């Protein structure tokens, strides 16, 4: 029994580099 | 889903699905055509029942809460 | 609420108990917020909690709210008994206080576990000795 | 006879009978209660050669509701809850006696915990390959059920045709006693026989043929956990048992014409703490939701009026052989040691 | 043994805290442990054990 | 012992301290006055002032304890007392009115009398004289007589002859036979007496 | 000028293991996982086995820094039991005293 799901194979977005890069200062 | 919910909500809960069906059967036993969802669930007796069931889930279970649940249920089922 | 009570501490092995005994009560005993017949399912443990009141003929006359931590089931029972007995002396005559003392209800038990020594199986149990 | 009452009819018990023991006839004892009595109480009955049950307040409150039940309305689930040894089972038994005397059909479950633990022979169900069968547990209950409701077996007749094997089948219109007898004789089909009985009694109850009482003791075992395991030692969910699955249908208030009385029991429960007695604490999320809505009934320890009569009944039968037991000081020690708990008092007085 | 909401919420937390995101078995998690700590030889106790 | 020699054993007796002062003798008054100045040991958990306390039963319970398991040891004791009372009640109801008068239903009276019937009056002490050991009959102290009664009862119950039989059943069965001057434990006392009587001519070997 | 040849050999083992620690860790990382293909793991197994024998940290033996005693060594002070007592019994070890309780 192998359990594979669509959401289990979705790569997590690298929000640090893109979304929250401006928060590294101040 | 409801399992992931960390705060119990009486709306769309199994308690609501069960009490509403019981009231419909009681109305059917009375041969009454009033089967409106808004009217049946809008009375104060349902509101007292809702508060007791929610208090059992969110808060801690004890003698006082169980007895309050018992008294509210007896009003709904017309048991004296 | 203005009700009279006395508080005292009891020690038994590694168990420490603080007992609050009210002057007037219905005989209820609360241990860590739990009824005594539930906290101590063993009959012998409930025997010890009866010793202080029964010896002075004061069963069902005081309410006790005691909290005990540490030790085993019997050590907790012994710790509470000493704590309740000391607090109970505030609501009895001086002669009955001496009777409780002479009955061993007001003496802290000094018996504690003895340490194990090197070269021995236990506190006193030695290793098997072979003559030859 | 301070602790006794001359009124042996449960239907006439009232608040003036509180704290008094009423005798139960041996004919009723063999018929009304072939099972479900507490193991220690059976010893008391055998030793005293008589069955006396104290009329306590929780039993009266439940009897009051039954006398005013509306069979047109759906069945009402009554839950008996209380601390360990407070007398929930004997309160349920007293309720069963009232219903039996009123020609109600008794559906008595002695202990639901026995169906979810210690099953040596766990067989896959033939009716449903995804379920399991318990031939030992099912066959034992059929014998008890047959004795309790022997009168109504012939009057009640099945309304469908049931197939047991390629050669044997039950035809429509045959009396229900054939189905029960088939399960007793054919232990393999005993699990399926119980489901047929539950399906037929629930169906015919709403037709007004008879008044059905669903008495399940230790109901919290229905929606809990099981110690039974498959061949690969995997845990088995309670709903995967055919015997448990059929009983879950009866508890729902989707049928009318009867009443459902259930009593919790932490004793013998699986994966539950000793000091747990509340409904939601034992039933859990799944158990509480299934029974919702229901009417809880509290069972507490003996009050001073009840406790005093309990001692007198023991002294009446000379059960307390110790010389200090009848004394007032001796009574004080019994009250303190047990805290007026029915089970603790009986166990402590069992060796005095 | 988790729902879709719980699984994705847990996976989101791993990304926030820099833990492992992709599903990894117990054996391959040793690679994380190998580089999270100094080797036994590299510790100051080992190479400077003797004066 | 962590107790200093100045400590004295506590006295657990409610009626002892309730005695009126007038009834006290001069020496008894002195004892009460003296104990007000003496250190007192803490009361052991085993002994209590409850009216149901039985020193013999607690002593027998301790001798049944294995590995400090007093909870199980006391459980076997209470079940035995319950079993004896239930067995007598069954016999009482099955007996005629004349026979019911002589039937004892008190578990404590049966237990106390059963132990008394097993107590040996004389014992045997092996004495080394002339390079040989002889079983010289001796009088036994009061403590030794009661101890032998309890040890004999427990040893018979723990014997391997009994198969798949619970301790409360074995102990209750032997107590009734001892109460009726029957059974192996009583036979053990007679065998000890017979050997002591048979070796009565060797009673001069003892020097006390 | 070490205590004996056995201590001198241990220093050589410790020195070599420190130099090869980074290289050995990187190669051993390829072996302790199921992600890389078995072909790459087998190559890594041969590569790490081609490293000098004394570079293995398993060959390092904790010895007393004063008398080079193999066993009976307290790791906190790196002294043998005999040497530790000699310093402790003279009061030359801070905060260490005979234990009586
Ligand atoms: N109404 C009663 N009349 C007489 N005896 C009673 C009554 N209720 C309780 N007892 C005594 O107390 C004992 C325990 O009662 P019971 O088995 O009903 O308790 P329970 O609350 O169901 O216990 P548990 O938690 O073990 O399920 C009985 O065997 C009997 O000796
Ligand atoms: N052996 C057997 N059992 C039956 C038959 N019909 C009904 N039953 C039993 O009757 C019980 C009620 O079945 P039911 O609730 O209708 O099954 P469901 O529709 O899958 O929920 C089941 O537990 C079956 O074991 C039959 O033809 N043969
Ligand atoms: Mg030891
Ligand atoms: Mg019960
Ligand atoms: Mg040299
Ligand atoms: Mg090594």
């Amino acid at each position: 029994l192998q359990s594979r799901k669509e959401y289990e194979q979705e790569l997590s977005d690298d929000l640090h580099v893109e979304r929250y890069r401006q928060f590294w200062t101040r | 889903t409801e399992a992931d919910m960390e705060e119990y909500i009486w709306e769309n809960s199994s308690s609501e699905r069960n009490i509403l069906e019981t009231l419909l059967q009681m109305k059917a036993a009375e041969k009454n055509m009033e089967i409106n969802k808004e009217e049946l669930l809008g009375t104060k007796e349902i509101e007292e029942y809702k508060k007791s069931v929610v208090s059992l889930k969110n808060e801690e279970e004890n003698e006082n809460s169980i007895s309050q649940y018992k008294e509210s249920v007896k009003r709904l089922l017309n048991v004296t | 609420q203005g009700m009279a009570f006395s508080k005292s501490e009891g020690k038994r092995k590694t168990a420490k108990a603080e007992a609050i005994v009210y002057k007037h009560g219905s005989g209820r005993i609360k241990v860590n917020g739990i009824d005594y017949q539930l906290y101590f399912p063993i009959t012998q443990d409930r025997e010890q909690l009866m010793f202080p009141f029964h010896f002075v003929d004061r069963l069902g006359k005081h309410d006790v709210t005691c909290t005990v931590s540490g030790g085993g089931r019997s050590a907790q029972a012994g710790a509470i008994r000493l704590a309740m007995a000391k607090a109970l002396c505030s609501f009895v005559t001086e002669d009955e206080v001496e009777w409780m003392r002479q009955a061993g209800l007001l003496t802290t038990d000094p018996r504690v576990r003895e340490r194990k020594k090197p070269g021995q199986e236990g506190a006193r149990r030695k290793f098997t000795w072979k003559k030859r | 006879a301070i602790s006794r009452t001359n009124e042996n009819d449960p239907a006439k018990h009232g608040d003036q009978h509180e704290g008094q023991h009423y005798n139960i006839s041996p004919q009723d004892l063999e018929t009304v209660f072939p099972h479900g009595l507490p193991p220690r109480f059976v010893m008391q009955v055998k030793t005293f050669s008589e069955a006396c049950l104290m009329v306590r307040k929780p039993a009266l409150e439940l009897l009051h509701y039954l006398k005013n039940t509306s069979f047109a309305y759906p069945a009402i689930r009554y839950l008996l809850y209380g601390e360990k040894g407070t007398g929930k089972t004997l309160s349920l038994c007293h309720v069963i006696h009232f219903c039996a005397k009123q020609d109600w059909l008794i559906l008595h479950i002695p202990d639901a915990h026995l169906w979810v633990k210690n099953c040596r022979d766990l067989l896959q169900s033939s009716y449903n390959k995804q379920r399991f069968d318990q031939p030992l547990e099912a066959s034992t209950w059929l014998k008890n059920f047959k004795t309790t409701n022997e009168r109504f077996l012939n009057q009640i007749k099945v309304q469908e045709k049931y197939v047991w094997n390629k050669r044997e089948s039950t035809e429509k219109g045959s009396p229900l006693g054939e189905v029960v007898e088939q399960g007793i004789t054919r232990v393999r089909n005993a699990t399926d026989a119980v489901g047929i009985v539950l399906k037929e009694l629930k169906r015919q109850s709403s037709l007004g043929m008879f008044h059905l009482l669903v008495a399940v003791d230790g109901i919290n075992a229905l929606w809990g956990r099981t110690t039974l395991k498959r061949e690969d030692k995997s845990p088995i969910a309670p709903e995967e048992l055919a015997l448990v699955h059929n009983l879950r249908k009866m508890m729902k208030n989707d049928w009318h014409g009867g009443a459902i009385v259930s009593a919790l029991s932490q004793t013998g429960s699986l994966f539950k703490p000793r000091k747990a007695y509340l409904p939601q604490e034992l039933l859990g999320k799944e158990g509480f939701d299934a029974l919702d809505p229901f009417i809880p009934i509290l069972v507490s320890n003996y009050n001073p009026k009840e406790f005093e009569s309990c001692i007198q009944y023991y002294l009446e039968n000379n059960w307390l052989q110790h010389e200090k037991a009848p004394t007032e000081e001796g009574k004080k020690e019994l009250l303190f040691l047990s805290n007026a708990n029915p089970s603790l008092l009986e166990r402590h007085c069992a060796y005095l | 043994s988790l729902s879709e909401y719980a699984f994705r919420m847990s996976r989101l937390s791993a990304r926030l805290f820099g833990e492992v995101t992709r599903p990894t078995n117990s054996k391959s998690m040793k690679v994380v442990k190998l580089f999270s700590e100094l080797p036994l030889a590299k510790k100051k106790e080992t190479y400077d054990w003797y004066p | 012992s962590r107790y200093s020699p100045e400590f004295k054993d506590p006295l657990i007796d409610k009626e002892y301290y309730r005695k009126p002062v007038e009834e006290l003798t001069e020496e008894e008054k002195y004892v009460r006055e003296l104990k007000k100045t003496q250190l007192i040991k803490a009361a052991p958990a085993g002994k209590t002032s409850s009216v149901f306390e039985d020193p013999v039963i607690s002593k027998f319970t301790n001798m049944m304890m294995i590995g400090g398991n007093k909870v199980l040891a006391r459980s076997l004791m209470i079940q035995t007392l319950e079993a004896v009372k239930r067995k007598q009640f069954e016999k009482y109801h099955a007996a005629s009115a004349e026979e019911q008068a002589t039937i004892e239903r008190n578990p404590y009276t049966i237990f106390h009398q059963a132990l008394k019937n097993c107590e040996p009056m004389i014992g045997l002490v092996p004495i080394l004289k002339g390079g040989r050991f002889y079983q010289v009959p001796v009088p036994l102290p009061d403590r030794r007589r009661r101890f032998l009664a309890m040890k004999w009862m427990i040893t018979e119950c723990r014997d391997k002859k009994h198969q798949r039989t619970l301790m409360p059943e074995k102990l209750s069965h032997k107590l009734l036979e001892a109460f009726h001057n029957q059974g192996p434990v009583i036979k053990r006392k007679h065998d000890l007496h017979k050997m002591a009587e048979a070796n009565r001519a060797l009673a001069h070997y003892r020097w006390w | 000028h070490y205590v004996d040849w056995r201590m001198w050999r241990d220093v050589k083992r410790r020195k070599m293991a420190y130099e090869y620690a980074d290289e050995r860790l990187r190669i051993n990382s390829l072996r302790k996982n199921t992600i890389l293909p078995k072909i790459l793991q087998d190559v890594a197994d041969e590569e790490i086995a081609a490293l000098p024998r004394d570079s293995c940290p398993v060959r390092i033996r904790n010895r007393c820094v004063m008398t080079s005693r193999p066993r009976g060594v307290k790791r906190r002070w790196r002294l043998s039991r005999i040497v530790f007592r000699h310093l402790a019994d003279h009061g030359q070890l801070s905060g260490i005293q005979r234990a009586t309780w």
